[PDB]
DNA sequence: AGGTAGTCACAGCTGATTGCGCTG
DNA sequence: AGCGCAATCAGCTGTGACTACCT
């Protein structure tokens, strides 16, 4: 379903460690993994 | 015994459908206490919900 | 006997004490010994070279579609060839590169033999999307290379590099006769295989004096190409080998002066789009033809336009700086300030130039021998 | 290899039972046994399956995509002349022998001594250069033991 | 001693300060050594501390060592004497040696060579230079059971007596308690009783300098003694064993854990020892290559310690093998020596030198200390950080990426507790998506991936969903071999799944990416072994865990060995481009349907 | 109120059974 | 339809942690 995809993505992508890290970003390469550099 | 055990559970595991129990609170009639307080008592688990109605 | 079956080494016996605290002196000696880890030469190999007319032959058969090297052999080969061309032109100022692509038992001369790197890189990028079909023909590619290089001057070293992916080659005639002709023409042939060893390539490399290698992986391929980058050793003196070349100064035009004359670039004139009609660039010293890129041989008068700094960058090899005489600080009865950095001399060893008898510290000595390549005192 | 059958094939009293395996800086041979093909069907040359089309196609495919990896010389031994000719006939009938031809030259060893000698000579001259060649013969033939395939040959 | 801030303060104990910061070392009263790596004398201090102490953690800046009795026994086993070690410890102290370390060192190193154990003519004798110690240990009741037939005294020359062969472990356990540790020194240079073989390693098998140090410490003064050498799987471990066997030049016995390690050892011997196949034999009841009358014998554990009826051919082979002396019985995977049936393997055969080789010496149940007297002291412990700095060990970028528990799964996880929650956090849909994304990303760049996954029930639905090869583990012998063979030399397939099968030393090809899901509880050995399958940022290995579950604590407690080795586990909370492409379990319908099948085990 | 032996999962080995293939 | 190689089951054991009962 169209809404099911959005709901599942919202739940999974931002469950525990995003409702606070994103807030900090809003209020504010060698060690990065290859998938984090693309 | 092994070859009947490996297949007797196939139909057994496909009978149950719902595992989690529904816990909807079905409150009954409200009771009026002092200071316009209204209390609802759940008929399934005895949950008490007291509220002040404007 | 065995080295490790004797007595166990005690490396910590070096440090000793006489006044209870000389470990500071020992670690100072260790720190001084840590420096000077080089031989005062960035390369330390071949200090000279010679004009190379190198021809690169690339296989274009169906075997290039194999996925041994991701994504396929053709793409990795062309990327490493672009890198090789860049490095080769960096390490060889007046060299020329030709590219030949062999396909369907015939050889196509993809690029003319010249010294422009940009043209070769553009040709390789265009050839990235080629069609891999048929079988390679070593005979035709070698015949084209020999026909082109037969009229080249003798003093230049004539070299052919072959990238042979397919294990089978179709020859319209006997190939060993062509190998004998190449040997008589003093043309060096080097082959870099991709799948496995082929007898004809080994015979060709052995007879023509080249080297034949087989790729293990992409890193080994790059290592082999980098080895091929290095120029060969050059004989003492053969003949009057010289060449008429110009040094076009980069005279741009400014409208503040009345001599601001726009001109079309000859290199850009052959493009489909509008050629760059810039205010100025590199004007030929002989016929005043305008070019944008260097080093590019002049199309009109045939003069070779080279950049003087590129030729001068290798002059330090001809005149290396002799190592300074290491002298202990106590034995030097002179000034105690370094001539290069004006710093106070407190190291146990002081280096004195043999020519001007000046004073240099360890850091300044390392900098002079490694990077500066000239003694500041001798300049004065 | 079997030192227990020779003493009983012929009246003999061995006292050695000794074998030696060469050692080098690297393994100079790569023996391997290929069973089922890409279709997961056995390529066994069983008598009941000699006329099978699937096994003949598998043999042709093996000889084709093998001829593209090993350079300058392949020697293939068949069980018999009849099986060899029947297999090459089926290869010719399909569009598979052409793909083998465009990789390496095909040379067929026959009973004629002069024809066998000239085929061996042209096989050697094709292996000398980069064209490559295939030598198809029989295990129980005069060419199996009459020549030795030294390095770069076969 | 004082707890003003809860820390053991020893400021007053070691106040000596002659040079401010010349000496890069610290000592502790009870026992401990702190080393400064950022020192010009770092290599010399490392060489001194390795020979006298065993490490406890080697981070990038401040190495930390510990002084133990067995470390001092190993130090005095080498030509190092009490005066030398004490004077060089006080040489680099920067604070002064406490008067609780000097006495401990003296007590440990004084009583080293008093008691010796020797093997001769298939008989075990314990010989002491000092006759008094024999009467001192004569009163011990436990020793009296070893001496058979009243032990008239064995008057020779030097006082010695016979001991029971089957009870040698008990006396070794008692001697360390009696402050008289036993030593196993084999002077193979002069035996004239053993038929020394003609083994000779080829002059083309070069070895790295770190292996030189371990081999040199093995043969300190021309004799070979039992010990343990710890080297990473990617590093050269079998080469060290082969070189040691060649140098000992005696009848060697090699013991492995699996029936495929015997072929590995045979290949290593054939590659780096120049020994004919007639002398080399494998004793694993598969081919029976005439093990009777052999120079080097290769067998495995779980076969030399059978408690049941044995095969007739195997019985005869064991009868032949238990009737002669062995030189340098090499034991592979020495960490699983202190077992109920593996400890008796050492006592069931007679050998002069016992060499233990492993990569992960850590083990639960604190039975590693027993290995100090079972075999010997820890001889060499490779520094993994400096090993990967030289470039000969892959610099693996360790990752600890956790995945949140879906609401439909966390309710069942918190509802049940009777061992049924293992499949809940193992089959987390978010962890499944993370694993799929990692597999696809590292396949797009042509990286070989090995995916370890215990709890094979989860692996079944984990591998068929991605449609990739997997090793259930009791599949066959041939299928596993062909899968591992086509895993390396094939570009079409470059990712495999393993279920607790790769938790030992196999012949797995070079790999760059390791993704482990649902490993064992707190096995530091398992994590170290799985990491060792990658090193050989060249490579990187990932560990996937589920948040707010026991797997978090398991991952935390199973990485303390690797952080002691110097590895740092970066925490990855978000995967870049997770929503960029399509992954499985995209919608909630299949996620909630997964609960039905993951709850369908019902193994009751 | 606290601790050790069963117990489960998952793997290994060796010791037999036992079941399919075995010639141009 | 007799041999023989190979697939298969039984019995024991290692590793790790979870869990019921009682002095
Ligand atoms: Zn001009
Ligand atoms: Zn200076
Ligand atoms: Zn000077």
């Amino acid at each position: 379903g169209t809404s099911s995809q959005a709901e599942a993505a919202r739940i999974l992508a931002a469950s525990w460690p995003q409702n606070r890290e994103d807030e900090e970003k809003q209020k504010l390469a060698s060690h990065l993994f290859p998938f984090e550099k693309l | 015994d092994k070859k009947v055990k490996e297949l007797r559970r196939a139909v057994r595991s496909s009978v149950w459908k719902r595992e989690t129990i529904v816990h909807q609170h079905e409150y009954g009639p409200e009771e009026n206490l002092e200071d316009d307080m209204y209390r609802k008592t759940c008929t399934m688990c005895g949950h008490e919900l007291t509220y002040e109605k404007m | 006997t065995k080295r490790w079956e004797g007595g166990y080494e005690r490396t910590w016996e070096i440090l000793k004490e006489d006044e209870s605290g000389s470990l500071k002196a020992t670690i100072e000696d260790i720190l001084f010994k840590a420096k000077r880890k080089r031989v005062f030469e960035h390369h330390g190999q071949v200090r000279l070279g010679m004009m190379r007319h190198l021809y690169v032959v690339v296989d274009g058969s169906r075997t290039m579609e194999d996925q041994d090297l991701k994504p396929n052999r053709l793409t990795c080969t062309l990327k490493l060839l672009e890198y090789f061309v860049e490095e080769y032109f960096d390490q060889n100022p007046i060299s020329q590169i030709g590219i030949i692509v062999t396909k369907s038992k015939r050889a196509e001369k993809l690029t003319e033999l010249s010294g422009n790197p940009r043209k070769h890189i553009t040709s390789l990028k265009k050839a990235v999307d080629m069609t891999c079909h048929g079988e390679p023909s070593l005979y035709n590619s070698l015949s084209i290379a020999m026909q082109t290089l037969k009229h080249m001057p003798g003093h230049t070293s004539r070299e052919v590099l072959i990238i042979f992916s397919s294990l089978t080659t179709c020859d319209p005639s006997n190939i060993y006769d062509l190998i004998k002709t190449l040997k008589a023409a003093k043309i060096r042939v080097s082959v870099i295989g991709l799948s496995a060893e082929v007898r004809v390539c080994t015979v060709l490399a052995r007879e023509t004096g080249g080297t034949y290698h087989v790729i293990l992986d992409e890193s080994h391929y790059k290592e082999l190409l980098t080895h091929h980058v290095s120029p060969p050793p050059a004989s003492s003196s053969s003949e009057c080998s010289l060449i008429r070349m110009g040094f076009p100064q980069h005279t741009i035009a400014s409208l503040s002066d009345q001599d601001a004359k726009p001109s079309f670039s000859m290199a850009h004139l052959d493009g489909n789009t509008e050629p760059g009609l810039t205010l100025g660039g590199y004007f030929c010293p002989q016929c005043r033809a305008k070019y944008c890129e260097l080093p590019v041989e002049c199309k009109i008068c045939g003069l070779t336009l080279v950049s003087a700094p590129h030729l001068a960058r290798s002059y330090h090899h001809l005149f290396p700086l002799d190592a300074f005489q290491e002298i202990p600080l106590e034995e030097y009865n002179g000034e105690r300030f370094c001539y290069g950095c004006q710093g106070e001399l407190k190291d146990q060893h002081v280096y004195v130039c043999a020519v001007c008898q000046n004073v240099f510290c360890v850091d300044c000595d390392v900098f002079v021998h490694d990077s500066l390549h000239c003694c500041p005192g001798c300049i004065h | 290899s079997p030192l227990d059958i020779y003493p009983k094939i012929l009246d003999f009293h061995p006292v050695t039972m000794a074998t030696f395996t060469m050692t080098l800086a690297r393994v100079c041979l790569c023996p391997m046994i290929i069973g089922r093909g890409n279709d997961q069907v056995a390529i066994s040359s069983k008598f009941e399956t000699r006329e099978d089309i699937a096994v003949i196609r598998n043999y042709g495919n093996l000889l084709l995509e093998m001829s593209a990896v090993v350079p300058d010389g392949i020697v293939a031994f068949f069980t018999s002349y009849q099986y060899m000719e029947s297999t090459v006939a089926s290869w010719y009938e399909q569009g598979i022998l052409e793909n083998i031809q465009r990789n390496k030259l095909l040379f067929i060893e026959t009973q004629d001594g002069a024809e066998t000698s000239v085929a061996l000579e042209k096989y050697q001259e094709a292996c000398e250069n980069g064209r490559g060649a295939i030598l198809l013969s029989v295990a129980r033939g005069k060419v199996s033991e009459g020549i030795d395939f030294v390095h770069h040959y076969g | 001693k004082v707890d003003e801030y809860g820390a053991k303060d020893y400021r007053l104990q070691m106040p000596l300060k002659d040079d401010h910061t010349s000496r890069p070392l610290w000592v502790a009263p009870d026992g401990h050594i702190f080393l400064e790596a950022f020192s010009p004398v770092y290599k010399y201090a490392q060489d001194f501390l390795v020979a006298i102490a065993e490490p406890v953690c080697r981070p990038t800046h401040v190495h930390e060592y510990k002084l133990t009795a067995y470390s001092l026994y190993a130090a005095v086993s080498v030509g190092l004497q009490t005066s030398d070690i004490t004077e060089y410890l006080r040489k680099l102290s920067k604070t002064g040696v406490p008067d609780g370390i000097m006495q401990f060192i003296k007590l440990c190193t004084v009583s080293y060579g008093k008691v010796k154990l020797v093997l001769k003519h298939n008989r075990y004798f314990v010989e002491s230079c000092h006759p008094d110690v024999i009467q001192h240990l004569l009163q011990d009741p436990v020793i009296r059971e070893c001496r058979l037939r009243n032990s008239e005294g064995e008057a020779t020359e030097t006082v010695s007596f016979e001991v029971k062969q089957e009870m040698i472990e008990e006396l070794q356990k008692r001697c360390i308690h009696l402050e008289y540790p036993l030593l196993a020194e084999y002077d193979f240079r002069n035996d004239s009783v053993n038929p020394d073989i003609n083994i000779d390693l080829k002059p083309t098998a070069v070895l790295r300098p770190y292996q030189e140090k371990s081999l040199r410490k093995m043969f300190g003064n021309g004799r070979a003694r039992s010990g343990v050498i710890v080297l990473p799987c990617g590093a050269g471990k079998s080469l060290v064993g082969v070189t040691a066997a060649c140098t000992v030049r005696k009848r060697c016995l090699v013991l492995g854990n699996s029936a495929v390690s015997v072929e590995q050892w045979k290949a290593q011997f054939k590659m780096w020892s120049t020994i004919d196949d007639s002398q080399i034999c494998r004793f694993t009841s598969d081919a029976k290559d005439k093990p009777i009358g052999c120079s080097v014998a290769i067998s495995t554990y779980s076969m030399l310690g059978h408690t049941t009826k044995r095969s007739w051919e195997a019985e005869r082979v064991m009868e032949w093998l238990k009737t002669q002396e062995w030189g340098l019985m090499i034991l592979d995977e020495v960490h699983t020596i202190p077992a109920k049936m593996f400890r008796r393997v050492l006592t069931i055969v007679q050998a002069h030198c016992k060499l233990g080789l492993t990569a992960t010496l850590v083990r639960e149940d604190d039975k590693i200390v027993d290995l100090n007297f079972l075999i010997g002291p820890k001889l060499y412990e490779a520094n993994w950080m400096e090993l990967q700095n030289n470039g000969y060990i892959a610099k693996v970028q360790c990752a600890e990426v956790w995945c949140p528990m879906s609401p439909e799964f966390y309710r069942e996880y918190v509802a049940i507790k009777t061992k049924k929650r293992i499949l809940l956090y193992t089959m987390n849909p978010n962890k499944f998506r993370a694993c799929q994304f990692l597999i696809k990303f590292h396949e797009r760049r042509n990286d070989k991936i090995i995916v370890f996954a215990d709890n094979v029930f989860a692996l079944k639905e984990y591998a068929i969903r991605l449609n990739k090869p997997y090793i259930y583990g009791p599949t066959s012998q041939g299928e596993r071999m062909q899968i591992l063979q086509n895993f390396k030399h094939n570009p079409k397939i470059n990712t495999i799944f393993i279920s607790k099968v790769g938790d030992t030393s196999f012949d797995l090809p070079e790999a760059n990416v390791l993704i482990q899901i649902s490993s064992h509880g707190g096995s530091r050995r398992q994590e170290a072994q799985r990491l060792g399958r990658v090193l050989r940022y060249n490579a990187f290995f990932y560990s996937l865990v589920s948040q707010d579950t026991q797997e978090m604590a398991y991952s935390t407690k199973r990485q303390r060995f690797l952080v002691d080795q110097g590895y740092s586990f970066k925490v990855i909370t978000k995967l870049a481009g997770m929503e960029e492409e399509d992954l499985a379990f995209s919608t909630k319908e299949e996620q909630q349907q997964l609960l039905q099948k993951v709850l369908a085990a019902t193994d009751l």
